DNA sequence: AAAAAAAAA
């Protein structure tokens, strides 16, 4: 609630921690199930901050940065074992977040050669490990996130996308969306901006006086854990009433997400097809300048992105209001409201 | 104990070096540094060893030699005009004789004058080298203002002009003098190095040629052509006198109190009389200044 | 400077002029040296030593040696148009260095060819072993070798020539243009003695007469000569 | 779609005329095809089920792994560290089917083999006096796509593979895969798709008689039958490699240069004849297996525009 | 905290260089940092005799004196008496703004994001020193860090003031500094023709009819006020007295 | 510095093309056997040939000759086509030409032999000028 | 086996 703008970052945000499902086939190998989200923008606009929420807020998410990482450590290691005296394998960075979804900060600024490593992951959510007598495949189905500055200081907007971006084209047509922010000056934003923020820094912590700092303080009182509807306590979420919409607390919305992430698994219909295809043929033919090429691996998004928000609304079936809200959605991204 | 291979300068060209091992006793200890050419007179003597029997396969035995006087020859080649273990070591009657003779009128003009007697004219490049070799005073204000208290030299003309000359005599007639040259020395070769100990394993700091300067001068020859990422890396020691490293998990401050004498050629190979300074070499403010 | 990956040998390698100490180093195409060696072989040559410290150690090493060199002028052929300086693609500090200079032409003259191709076949099949040099290899060193242990000096007569010599030639070359001949230096009045004292040795006397002042003086101004035509 | 892609891989599936000629000739009966196109076409995945359904095929890459190019599995293996080595050998570089994706990605050294490995060539590299050589006779599958990852309307070589021509003149069909907007053909597209994605199976929408394992048998069916050569065409692939030649006469016309002089053009449309005759005809060899290759080269460069 | 010493490209700054090459440093590392002090070198011979003075003084054989007369009238304090106080005021002090100083922070940043586009806008090319929300948290941290030097609970006017008189100085010293870096000149010659032929040495016109005249030709009002503020730069003939009325020949 | 150069130029013909073609087709569808080797041994090691002295003159006369064509009825001096390094062309080739055939000293032919291998040579290494 | 510093291309 803290970050000013950023409404479809969020939206996608909030699509990405619990993605479409994961498809297989006898024949036809395997298909990817998760979305993966890139962030350019100049300086100080808010991508560190949200990645950082998102590290909070998600049920497991590994950090990592592009210049204190080294690919080869950063999937699989040999070390010997003190007590046996055999070398047996130690899990990478993304090992560890199977299943979860890892954030990197400075991917611009990363090592070009690492970057092999993210293209062996990418392409087939599998990482293969072959040295010093060891040969096994290790599985590594995470979602990556990442945020890159352009290569000048700002961001130039009457220049090529593709020569404001130091990455290569081909780990940039792996991602499915491509978000760019710029700060423009404007004295009305500026102004509110401003006065959102001020009331961001005066804020003081329950039950404690503002003439000293914060304090550390002990563990639970117990070291293990563990009238019925009526309450609705923090289930309504509104703790402080600045706005006539509703808001909901993060614990309840993290009940939903993992509710969601296991007791629905939703299909498509021709209903939803329709659209999503009218949409491909109209996006495709529009002849007008764009940011980013298209081409299948786009109506594949389209169709994962439906099936997010299929799950997002707890329904067993793709309405087709899913597939305009995924083709809105994607027009922004590419083209801008 | 000490490891002691063959100076460089007596080896037959394109042979490897031999290398002994040398026992110090009391009042011996750290008289020797490393990187340092020293002479020992010593004892010969030999003792038994089993592996090095083993690997040979016969009766062999181990070699060492125990010091029994050291001096140190680094730089001042010139070892004839006096005998002893040091020849910068004064006796009574000679520091009277410095009394006796330091107090005679005009004793500037005859110590000005008596150096390098074999160079004519350039009297001003011999006064600058006097008072660059006699240096001043440090001072320290309150123990919280530090104030250098040596004074650096730049040489600059045209072909010659005898400027290494000049330098081959100042490195004669210093304690303590380290002479570079060109694009033969390295950034980190001037400064503190960081190496990894092959038999301990682990970071260590390896003295640099700056260090080996200090109390003394550091002579550089074509200042000109050295890289400017060579050239740059000795502003702290011009200026703060204090050498600075934070490189794999160290972090130490070396003292370093060094003169630095230089010589370089302007551009084209002569100067250009009617340009100023700033269009005649491509050094800039911040160097110059120093 | 060569050193093991994780090793500590920290040893130096000797070049070409370390090994020709006490000797003669005959390098082949002097043109395309690069920037180290271009800025390093000035060094060697006038202070007789060569210098380094990186990475930790530091050496002077000993390099008194005798270069003869041999290069090729830029367009391959040389113009007689213009000098040594316009030709040679050689920086001036580096020509200071030499203390002589031979420069050999090739013509499209019917009468030299000829016989320089009938001496070429000559030695090739006829006469192979059949020179006739007026001294044999073994009496030539066995000449220079009691030559070499001869040291000259010299006398009043042959200072005052030569200081007289050494004022003419830099009077008359500096007479031509300003701020693009420069050419006479010390070097050039220290080369003059150490011709003279070879000249001296060759002839094996123990003193130095003018007239071998007047021969060096002959050869160091036909190597001005040269660069005029 | 793509059937022109599909026809050269079935093709490729049998081999061209092998088994030497008089006096002791090489000839390889491998055939080495290299696909160009953007990214987003499939090729990747055209490769892996080629991959998946010849039991021959081996996928490799640029680096990732460097126990695969220039050495063998064997290096210091052994508990005793024997260092068993063959010397200069690839992965199972006899009779094998090379797949190679990013072909413009890998370094030096992977290249330096497979210009080692042009033409049935031995692998002799040698680094502690071994010569146990490796009988390299394979077929090269390469995928890749120009640096600037699309097409450009300007002169077409200046695109190429961004690699050695001598490299590109030894293939011996080139493929190029542009994508081109069209509602007609990307509105089917998208429609197979969906449908494909819909069922969350193989659709009903194809027709197929022949199964994966049945083309598996059939396969090793036709290349055993081996047809061999016979004479009546000499004159008529002649005057083919004459008007060929006239082409050549013309590629200094550019912005398609591609049709340029070799002699193993020639080579090649004699082998994807016996290929043509190889695949479903008897010992025979026909005519019209020689105006199939040469509209499968014409097909092949018509893809520039 | 990071307290960074770096030099400009060429040595000095070289004013009459543009301000974009005399710095090296993208744009993204000079954001984190919020206080950018360019210390130029000048030449007055009044500071110079001070200077020159100063450090003669502080020569060892006199300064060993005079500092100790300013631990004895109570003018400054030793180091370790320092230390101990910022060690303290770091473990009790943690002030807190005031909705008064949150309105004048909020204004104050409005209008230097304003001056910054109007400075781009004349200058046609990206200012080589960003302002962004970074700058704001700044200031706030600033008043904070001035409110924390006298144990206050409460920051107040008194210290945002200061704070932002700093972030002024720090900001008209590097950021806003000729960002002009020196219809082209061409008009810049036919204005200087006309004062001259139209307004003679010792009188005086309106800043007004000035303006009037000029804007009811070609030369409109964006033009006529740069080249004003230029020639009174130049002050050899021209002078500002009695506010910005009054336009004086000298 | 090498002894020899040559080049090859293949050009689209009718007639060289169907030559090429007839002939790869008919591989399609008087050599001897390792005495060879052992004849070549023979003759680097048993045979030492020398030059005689009358293919001294012709080896001159040729010399004159490519120095004659290097300059023309201008004063422009044309580039000097005749050096030292064809004359030892010209040298080793005669004398390779006597040891083959196992003969004892050089005739004629040896070195017409030799001036022309090395001038077909040359009359191919000019440029797009003359 | 894997990280980090140095000289030469
Ligand atoms: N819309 C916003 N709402 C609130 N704070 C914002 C907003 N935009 C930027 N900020 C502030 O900008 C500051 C810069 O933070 P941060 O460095 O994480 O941002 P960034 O855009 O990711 O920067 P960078 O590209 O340098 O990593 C933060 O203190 C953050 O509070
Ligand atoms: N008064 C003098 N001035 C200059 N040179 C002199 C003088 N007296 C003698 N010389 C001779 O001049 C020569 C100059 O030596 P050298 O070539 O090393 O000088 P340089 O031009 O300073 O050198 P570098 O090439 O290192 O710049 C020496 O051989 C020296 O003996
Ligand atoms: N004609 C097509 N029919 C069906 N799927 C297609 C088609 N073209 C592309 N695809 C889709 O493209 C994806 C695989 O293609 P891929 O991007 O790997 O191709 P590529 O050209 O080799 O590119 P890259 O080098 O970027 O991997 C699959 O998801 C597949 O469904
Ligand atoms: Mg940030
Ligand atoms: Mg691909």
């Amino acid at each position: 609630p803290s970050i000013y703008g950023h409404d479809h970052i969020k939206k996608a945000i909030l699509l990405m921690l619990m993605g479409g499902v994961e498809k297989n086939l006898e024949n036809g190998s395997h298909l990817r199930g998760d979305i993966n989200i890139l962030m350019v923008g100049d300086p100080s606009t808010a991508k560190s901050q949200l990645l950082r929420f998102v590290l909070n807020t998600a049920s497991l998410a590994i950090a990592t940065t592009g210049r204190g990482s080294s690919g080869v450590g950063l999937t699989a290691a040999v070390t010997t074992d003190r007590e046996t005296g055999e070398r047996r394998l130690e899990a990478g960075a993304m090992v560890l977040a199977d299943r979860g979804v890892v954030c990197i900060d400075e991917f611009d600024k990363m090592t070009d050669v690492d970057r092999v490593a993210i293209h062996e992951v990418m392409e087939q959510q599998t990482v293969t490990i072959a040295k010093a007598g060891i040969h096994t495949t290790l599985n590594a189905r995470c979602s990556v996130i990442a945020a890159a500055n352009p290569v000048f200081g700002q961001y130039d907007v009457n220049r090529d996308p593709h020569q404001n971006i130091a990455l290569p084209d081909s780990l940039l047509s792996r991602f499915d969306l491509l978000f760019v922010v710029t700060d423009d000056i404007n004295e009305i934003r500026d102004r509110s901006i401003s006065e959102h923020v001020l009331r961001t820094h005066r804020y003081l912590p329950p039950g404690y006086l503002e003439g000293e700092p914060v304090r550390e303080r002990l563990n639970l009182s117990l070291a293990v854990g563990e009238q019925a509807g009526a309450k609705l306590a923090k289930n309504k979420g509104n703790y402080n009433g600045t706005e006539i919409p509703k808001l909901v607390t993060i614990p309840f919305l993290r009940k939903y997400v993992q509710y969601a992430k296991e007791r629905v698994i939703p299909q498509l219909t021709q209903e939803a097809i329709n659209v999503i295809v009218k949409n491909y043929t109209d996006l495709r033919n529009d002849d007008n300048t764009k940011k980013s090429p298209i081409t299948a691996r786009t109506l594949e998004t389209l169709i994962r992105l439906a099936t997010a928000h299929a799950k997002v609304r707890l329904s067993k079936t793709v309405n087709k209001v899913d597939a305009k809200v995924a083709a809105n959605l994607l027009r922004f991204a590419l083209l801008g409201e | 104990r000490v490891t002691l291979q063959e100076a460089p300068g007596t080896v037959p060209p394109g042979r490897l070096p031999r290398h002994r091992e040398v026992i110090l006793l009391a009042d011996l200890v750290d008289v020797s540094k490393p990187g340092e050419e020293v002479e020992v007179t010593g004892i010969y003597k030999n003792n038994y060893d089993g592996n090095l029997n083993a690997k040979n396969g016969f009766p062999v035995f181990a070699t060492i030699i125990e010091a029994n006087s050291i001096k140190r020859r680094e730089g001042n080649t010139a070892n004839e005009g006096e005998e002893g273990l040091d020849v910068f070591s004064w006796t009574e009657e000679e520091e009277r004789e410095f009394r006796k003779i330091s107090r005679d009128r005009g004793i500037i003009d005859k110590i000005i004058s008596s150096m390098a007697p074999s160079i004519y004219g350039h009297r001003d490049i011999k006064t600058a080298v006097a008072c660059s070799l006699f240096g001043g005073v440090p001072k320290n204000v309150n123990g919280k203002h530090s104030i250098r208290g040596d004074i650096n030299v730049l040489l600059l003309g045209d072909p010659g002009t005898a400027k290494s000359q000049i330098l081959k005599y100042v490195e004669k007639t210093a304690h303590r003098a380290v002479f570079a040259t060109g694009q033969g020395a390295s950034a980190v070769g001037l400064t503190a190095s960081v190496r990894k100990d092959p038999i301990t394993k682990e970071w260590t700091l390896e003295g640099g040629a700056l260090v080996l300067a200090d109390k003394g001068v550091c002579l550089i020859d074509e200042f000109d052509k050295m890289n400017d990422q060579d050239r740059t890396s000795i502003h702290e020691a011009m200026e703060q006198q204090s050498i600075s490293i934070s490189k794999a998990g160290i972090v130490t401050t070396l003292q370093a109190r060094c003169s630095i004498i230089a010589a370089a050629n302007p551009n084209g190979g002569r100067y250009n009389s009617t340009l100023p300074l700033a269009q005649n070499v491509s050094l800039t403010e911040p160097i110059l200044s120093r | 400077v060569v050193r093991d990956e994780e090793g500590g040998d920290y040893t130096i390698e000797a070049g070409a002029l370390m090994l020709a100490d006490n000797g003669i180093c005959c390098i082949d195409e002097f043109d395309k040296m690069d920037i180290s060696d271009q800025v390093a072989i000035h060094e060697a040559m006038e202070q007789q030593t060569i210098s380094i410290a990186k990475a930790g150690i530091h050496a002077t090493l000993n390099a008194r040696t005798s270069i003869l060199a041999a290069a090729n002028p830029v367009g391959g052929r040389y113009n007689r148009k213009l000098s040594l300086r316009g030709n040679l693609n050689m920086t001036a500090p580096i020509m200071s260095r030499f203390d002589l200079f031979f420069v050999i032409l090739d013509d499209c003259n019917e009468k030299i060819d000829t016989e320089l191709a009938s001496h070429i076949v000559d030695l090739h099949m006829k006469r192979d072993e059949a020179i006739e040099p007026p001294f044999s290899a073994e009496q030539l060193r066995r000449y220079i070798k009691y030559a070499r242990t001869f040291k000259p000096i010299l006398t009043k007569e042959a200072r005052s020539y030569l200081v007289e010599k050494y004022k003419e030639l830099r009077k008359d070359d500096a007479q031509g243009f300003s701020r693009s001949s420069y050419r006479i230096t010390v070097r050039q009045l220290e080369s003059m003695i150490r011709l003279s004292e070879a000249i001296a040795r060759a002839n094996c006397v123990d003193e130095i007469t003018p007239s071998f002042i007047a021969e060096a003086y002959d050869l160091l101004r036909q190597s001005i000569i040269r660069v005029d035509v | 779609g793509n059937l022109d892609v599909k026809k050269a891989l079935l093709l490729l599936l049998v081999g061209g005329v092998d088994k030497r000629v008089g006096d002791g000739m090489k000839i390889r009966g491998d055939i080495n095809v290299c696909l160009m196109g953007d990214p987003g076409v499939a090729k990747s995945q055209l490769l892996k089920a080629i991959c998946k359904i010849s039991p021959r095929g081996v996928y490799t890459t640029g680096k990732g792994s460097s126990g695969v190019g220039l050495t063998a599995a064997v290096m210091k293996d052994p508990v005793t560290d024997e260092m068993i080595l063959e010397g200069g050998a690839l992965v199972l570089a006899d009779n094998g089917i090379c797949c190679i994706d990013e072909f413009d990605k890998m370094d030096e050294s992977d290249r330096t083999a497979i210009h080692e490995v042009m033409e049935q060539q031995t692998i002799s590299i040698s680094k502690a006096g071994i010569n146990t050589t490796l009988n390299a006779r394979t077929s090269i599958l390469a995928a890749a796509n120009p640096l600037y990852g699309r097409y450009n309307p300007r002169l077409s070589p200046l695109d190429n593979i961004n690699l050695p021509a001598a490299l590109l003149s030894r293939f011996d069909i080139l493929f190029l895969m542009l994508d081109i907007p069209s509602r007609d053909d990307d509105e089917k597209l998208a429609e197979h798709v969906t449908y494909v994605h819909m069922h969350n199976k193989q659709p009903d929408l194809d027709f197929t008689p022949v199964e994966p394992s049945k083309m598996r048998e059939y396969i090793a069916y036709a290349k055993t039958k081996r047809p061999v050569m016979s004479e009546a065409v000499n004159d008529y692939v002649v005057q083919a490699y004459i008007r060929l030649r006239q082409d050549s006469k013309r590629e200094m016309d550019s912005k398609f240069s591609f049709g340029q002089a070799t002699p193993r053009t020639l080579l090649g449309i004699i082998r994807l004849s016996q290929a043509l005759a190889k695949l479903r005809l008897a010992d025979m060899v026909d005519i019209d297996d020689v105006e199939e290759a040469l509209r499968l080269v014409r097909v092949s460069k018509e893809s520039l525009y | 905290s990071v307290l960074a010493a770096a030099n400009p490209i060429y040595g000095r700054y070289d004013d009459l260089k543009s301000p974009g090459d005399n710095i090296d440093f993208q744009t993204t590392i000079l954001s984190r940092f919020d206080m950018i002090f360019i210390v130029k070198d000048d030449h007055n011979e009044e500071r110079d005799i001070s200077i020159a003075n100063h450090v003669i003084n502080i020569h060892t054989g006199n300064a060993n004196a005079m500092q100790n007369q300013q631990e004895e009238n109570g003018s400054e304090i030793s180091i370790e008496k320092m230390k101990r106080y910022i060690t303290y005021c770091r473990l009790k002090c943690a002030p807190r703004l005031s909705p008064q100083a949150a309105e004048k922070l909020s204004s104050n940043f409005v209008t230097i994001r304003k001056q910054l586009l109007i400075n781009e806008l004349e200058s046609t090319e990206r200012s080589s020193i960003p302002i962004t929300i970074r700058q704001l948290e700044a200031i706030i941290r600033i008043t904070e860090s001035l409110a924390k030097l006298e144990l206050s609970p409460i920051a107040q006017e008194r210290h945002v003031d200061e704070a932002i008189r700093l972030f002024q100085a720090s900001t008209m010293d590097a950021a806003s500094q000729d960002p002009i870096g020196g219809t082209s000149l061409s008009e810049i010659r036919r204005f200087e023709q006309e004062l001259k032929r139209r307004l003679p040495i010792g009188w005086s016109t309106s800043y007004q009819t000035l303006r009037r005249e000029f804007v009811d030709t070609h030369r409109f009002s964006q033009l006529a006020l740069d080249k004003a503020l230029y020639a009174l730069e130049k002050h050899e003939t021209i002078q500002l007295r009695h506010q910005g009325q009054n336009i004086y020949r000298s | 510095r090498f002894d020899l150069v040559y080049l090859v130029l293949d050009k689209v013909d009718e007639k060289n093309d169907r030559e090429l073609a007839k002939h790869l087709t008919n591989l399609y569808l008087v050599l001897p056997v390792e005495f060879l080797t052992m004849y070549i041994s023979y003759a680097k090691e048993h045979i030492h040939p020398i030059i005689t002295e009358a293919a001294k003159t012709e080896l001159v006369r040729a010399y004159v000759g490519m120095r004659k064509m290097g300059d023309d009825s201008r004063s422009d001096e044309k580039r000097i086509t005749a050096t030292t390094r064809q004359l030892e062309s010209m040298i080793r080739l005669a004398e390779a030409h006597a040891k083959m055939k196992l003969k004892n000293v050089v005739e004629l032919e040896d070195v017409q032999e030799a001036v022309r291998l090395i001038r077909s040579a040359i009359k191919d290494y000019a440029t797009d000028p003359k």
